[PDB]
């Protein structure tokens, strides 16, 4: 004879669910795997190894192809993510392309960090280890793609966040009324904050050590858009002046008039 | 138009 509500779920847990069910690797996978058996890539020959019995040209082209596999994959994981941040399929749809094509990089480089440690990174769904300095020895201008990232990754590691904290985080990249040529300006706006607001609150009780670490991880996003500037300079020369390193439509699409 | 502009990420977002 009344009638009551529905709970609701937390926020921060309702993001956190969402990650868990869009994102095929995490930092508690990740880890499982990297502390033990991945095949190590470290020279041409792992390579050729590993290709052969796993992904069924030049070497350098081959990491490249399989670099942007792996970025529309996950292009896709972060699309169906952002599909379940309260209030965003709510927004226009141009502004959801939009939040996407500017924030899929910077999501992608700070969950990149999961699967990095010192020496290589995971690749191939958990299968493969590619070491750091293999990828140092390709050839100019394949040598520079992923350093950077391990640079980011070491000092984002750091941080000892979890994938609850790394959820909220990435849902702020996404959330964000900073990126160009958004219409409802104010609508993203009150979503960024509130999105923003739980990251505040959640890093404070599960991070009760370090009481810097919302004013660090606001400088992280600041670090990934740099991040994804310089990738994207560096993926035009590499489509410019390699004509096998053809570049695939979802991704053309997102680099297209970016930066 | 960003749609327009993006039509396999505008897929992906139907
Ligand atoms: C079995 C061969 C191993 C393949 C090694 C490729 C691992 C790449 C993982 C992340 C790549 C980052 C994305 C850069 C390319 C881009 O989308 O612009």
């Amino acid at each position: 004879g009344s009638h009551m509500t529905a709970d609701l779920k937390s926020l921060a847990k309702r993001i956190y669910e969402a990650y868990l069910k869009n994102f095929n690797m995490n930092k508690v996978k990740a880890r499982v795997i990297l502390s033990g058996p991945p095949f190590v890539i470290h020279d041409m020959e792992t390579l050729c190894m590993a290709e052969k019995t796993l992904v069924a040209k030049e070497a350098e082209v081959r990491i490249f192809h399989c670099c942007q596999c792996t970025s529309v994959e996950t292009v896709t994981e972060l699309t169906e993510f952002a599909k379940a941040i309260p209030g965003f399929a709510n927004l226009d749809l141009n502004d959801q392309v939009t939040l996407l094509k500017y924030g899929v990089y910077e999501a992608i480089f700070a969950m990149l960090s999961s699967v990095m440690n010192k020496d290589g990174m995971l690749v191939a769904y958990g299968n493969g280890f590619i070491t750091r300095e293999f990828l140092k020895s390709l050839r100019k201008p394949f040598c520079d793609i992923m350093e950077p990232k391990f640079d980011f990754a070491m000092k984002f590691n750091a941080l000892e966040l979890d994938d609850s904290d790394i959820s909220l985080f990435v849902a702020a990249i996404i959330c964000c009324g900073d990126r160009p040529g958004l219409l409802n300006v104010g609508h993203i706006e009150k979503m960024q904050e509130g999105i923003v607001h739980v990251l505040r609150l959640h890093l404070q009780s599960n991070h009760p050590d370090d009481i810097f670490l919302f004013p660090k991880l606001l400088q992280k996003m600041a670090d990934l858009r740099q991040l994804v500037t310089e990738h994207a300079q560096l993926v035009q020369i590499i489509k410019k002046t390699e004509s096998d390193a053809a570049l695939h439509p979802l991704l053309q699409e997102i680099y297209r008039d970016m930066y | 138009d960003a749609a327009s502009k993006h039509k396999q990420l505008s897929e992906l977002l139907r």
